[PDB]
């Protein structure tokens, strides 16, 4: 699962789980 | 406990154990989880609420090859007691509960053997749905 | 205050609460267990459950949590959160529908010699076979079996503090009289 | 620029809430105690449980949290979360439901001169054995026993708080204007006593607690009319 | 939402939820409180307790939670966890056997001007003098006193949002009719 580990680390680098994911400002 | 402290340091910090990842060599594999149930006492069966209250001990057994060591290299240590939050867990729950208590009651220590076997015997008080035949 | 702060920083700089509190792993942790019965809250004969209020005194030596008082302004005892240290995992083996283990993690009293006394409260809901043959003139023998859930006798040893439970602070019961009490 | 932030950093940058506010280990921390009852919720006779709503006024000195208003722009009070300061860990010992602590961890008020005040509210379900002999024309003696869970009498001691005139408030305080009497129970008396014991040589370190004795009277009107 | 990510990281880099959210300590925190009654759950006459489902809308301004939208792609409003910020400690003074304070920490709406709206839910169990003289034809006047537990009026000022509680989303009761309602 070392590929899974690297993918998870890359996925959550700089990720903020409190911010709603809107591609651009104003998107729903 | 030079030996057990050194062993835990070797397993979890030196080798970078990640409890988020399953103990598999490749993702397409599946972890074999053996389960047994021991009924400590049947507390009750309430007919009006149709609820079975039981005290059970769930024996979980699986293999985690990341947690293997040579007993002779670490002072003939053959078994370790670790907090369950330190290792990956096969999170089993009671699906047919009727009160929201999906999980085991007391998260006891896991027992990890040198040959990679993780044994875990959490006890639980479970309140489950049991439809009643009043005939 | 500064001495206690420096001591607490020293003791837990490289401390592990996962590893047992001994100098060699081949040694057995010696735990003295004593029970204080504060109140017999209720005896439920239908579900066969005795609910009691208890204090579960546990005494043991921690090898790494020692210090010289002379080096710390004569501090001979301190109070530490129980969550921060290794503890014995005593469980009520005959729990009926309450908590299996201690949930109220009060502070432990730690001496300079390494001796730790931890006296958490608990509400024990234990399963007791009720014999209703002579009810309401019945006599009931209700037990509370305590043991280290995950540690066997080769790694952790438990010994009673006294032959009998501590009933010195036992509240009077309006329904039951305790004729005899004994710990084996 | 808020002077509260500067004061907070000055007081709490180097501060240990785990250590008692004593310069020597052998010194004692004196705790001034008041207990204000807002409501008597009930006395369940089947369970022998007294449910009350109170708030505990706890005052003491913390020399580490000492500051002057002149050095911080005239600030005389600072509110901080109670988890950041040392507390004597007062609990109701004779609770029946296993709830030892308070219901809401309110902020502690730190005044200039090191005075620390904590006024958390609480819902207590206490043990009260019901003397049944003259039921329903009965009166009860329900105890509220408060003590430090952690510290012995040599480490923490209790004193009663004083009113504006200096009179010692050795009783349960009740705000007359806000008080609504229980529908079944009238509070006739409520003295309080500070007890010290277990101070013998064989006993070892001395222990202390504070016991309030609610002497309450039942209003038997329901039982008279209906039964 | 990289703009909002950068904004949230900037706003809380050196933020304190301990101090009052004002530029200068002599200023008062102006809080607008409005109670919305969703449901009248119960009126327990014996224990003199009224159980209600409520929404406690609280509005204030945090001086240190402002930004220019042009510097963050035009973001004018965000939703953030309430636990991270300073909040007023509103307490139901006449709580009977429920929670004294808010325990459901829902998200706050923060505007770029620093304006915060926080509308948490609560189950208020309030102590009410119940007059049974005229039962089953009785009228009951039940109150909910709300105040900042630890902050006095000189550091935090509370003002009603409206002269009456908000009953727009009130669920009809099958046992009671609210003849009148008002906040003072
Ligand atoms: C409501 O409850 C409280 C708490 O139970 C109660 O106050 C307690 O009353 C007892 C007496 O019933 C007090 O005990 C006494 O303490 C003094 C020392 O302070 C002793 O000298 C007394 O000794 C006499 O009684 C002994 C009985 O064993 C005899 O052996 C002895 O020879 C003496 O005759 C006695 O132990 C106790 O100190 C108080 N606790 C307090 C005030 O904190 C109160 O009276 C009750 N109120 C009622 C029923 O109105
Ligand atoms: C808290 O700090 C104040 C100063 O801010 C202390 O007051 C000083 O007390 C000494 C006597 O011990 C005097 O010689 C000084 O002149 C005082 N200073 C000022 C500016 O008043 C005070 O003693 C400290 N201790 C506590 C806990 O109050
Ligand atoms: C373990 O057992 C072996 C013999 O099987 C012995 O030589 C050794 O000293 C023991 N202890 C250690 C530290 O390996």
């Amino acid at each position: 699962s070392e590929a899974e580990g690297r993918l998870r680390e890359k996925l959550f680098s700089g990720y903020d789980s409190s911010v709603r994911p809107a591609r651009e400002v104003g998107d729903r | 406990l030079n030996e057990e402290e050194r062993l835990i340091r070797h397993l979890f910090q030196e080798k970078g154990y990640n409890k988020e990842l399953r103990p598999v060599a490749h993702k397409e594999e599946s972890v074999d989880v053996a389960l047994a149930l021991t009924l400590s006492n049947l507390i009750s069966l309430k007919e009006v609420e149709e609820t079975l209250t039981t005290n059970v001990w769930i024996e979980h057994g699986w293999t985690d090859n990341r947690l293997k060591w040579n007993a002779e290299e670490f002072g003939n240590i053959s078994v370790l007691r670790l907090p369950p939050d330190m290792v990956w867990l096969p999170e089993i729950v009671l699906e047919n509960n009727n009160d929201g208590s999906f999980q085991i009651s007391y998260s006891c220590n896991v027992l990890v053997y040198h040959y990679g076997f993780v044994y875990w015997l959490p006890p639980a008080i479970f309140r489950s749905s049991c439809p009643i035949s009043v005939t | 205050s500064e001495h206690e702060t420096r001591l607490v920083a020293k003791l837990f700089k490289d401390y592990s609460s996962v590893v047992r509190p001994v100098e060699d792993h081949r040694q057995v942790v010696e735990v003295t267990v004593g029970l204080q019965l504060i109140q017999l809250i209720n005896v439920d004969e239908v579900n066969q459950i005795v609910t009691t209020n208890v204090r579960l005194k546990q005494q043991w030596v921690d090898y790494n949590l020692k210090w010289n008082p002379d080096d710390y302004g004569g501090v001979k005892k301190i109070h530490i959160p129980s969550e921060k240290i290794w503890r014995p995992d005593l469980v009520l083996y005959n729990n009926a529908d309450g908590d299996f283990a201690i949930v109220k993690f009060t502070k432990v009293l730690l001496q300079y010699t390494g001796h730790i006394t931890w006296t958490p409260p608990a509400i024990f809901k234990s399963y007791c076979e009720i014999i209703v043959t002579h009810f309401p003139f019945d006599e009931q023998n209700c037990s509370m079996k305590l043991g280290t859930w995950t540690y066997d006798g080769s790694v952790v040893a438990i010994n009673p503090e006294s032959d009998q439970p501590d009933l010195s602070n036992f509240m009077e019961s309006g329904e039951w009289v305790i004729k005899e009490s004994r710990g084996w | 620029k808020n002077e509260e932030l500067r004061l907070y950093h000055h007081l709490f940058n180097n501060y240990d809430p785990g250590s008692r506010p004593v310069r020597e280990p052998e010194d004692t921390v004196t705790i001034s105690l008041k207990v204000t009852l807002t409501n008597l919720i009930s006395l369940n006779e089947k369970e022998e449980t007294l449910t009350t709503s109170v708030w505990i006024g706890i005052d003491w000195q913390d020399y580490r949290l000492n500051y002057s208003k002149d050095d911080f722009g005239g600030i005389e009070t600072l509110r901080v979360p109670s988890e950041l300061v040392w507390l004597p860990e007062i609990v109701l010992e004779n609770n029946i439901d296993g709830q030892f602590g308070v219901a809401y961890d309110a902020n502690v008020l730190v005044y200039e001169g090191g005075s620390v005040t904590w006024l958390p509210p609480a819902i207590y379900r206490s043990v009260c054995a019901v003397e049944v002999t003259y039921f329903p024309f009965d009166w009860q003696n329900c105890s509220l026993i408060f003590r430090s869970q952690t510290y012995n009498a040599e480490e923490v001691e209790f004193t009663f708080a004083v009113d504006n005139d200096g009179k010692t408030i050795n009783k349960i305080d009740i705000d007359t204007e806000a008080y609504t009497e229980n529908g079944e129970w009238a509070i006739d008396f409520c003295p309080g006593v500070i007890r010290r014991h277990h101070g013998g040589a064989t006993d070892g370190p001395g222990e202390t607690d504070v016991i309030y004795s609610l002497i309450i009277r039942r209003k038997p009107l329901f039982y008279v009319i209906n039964i």
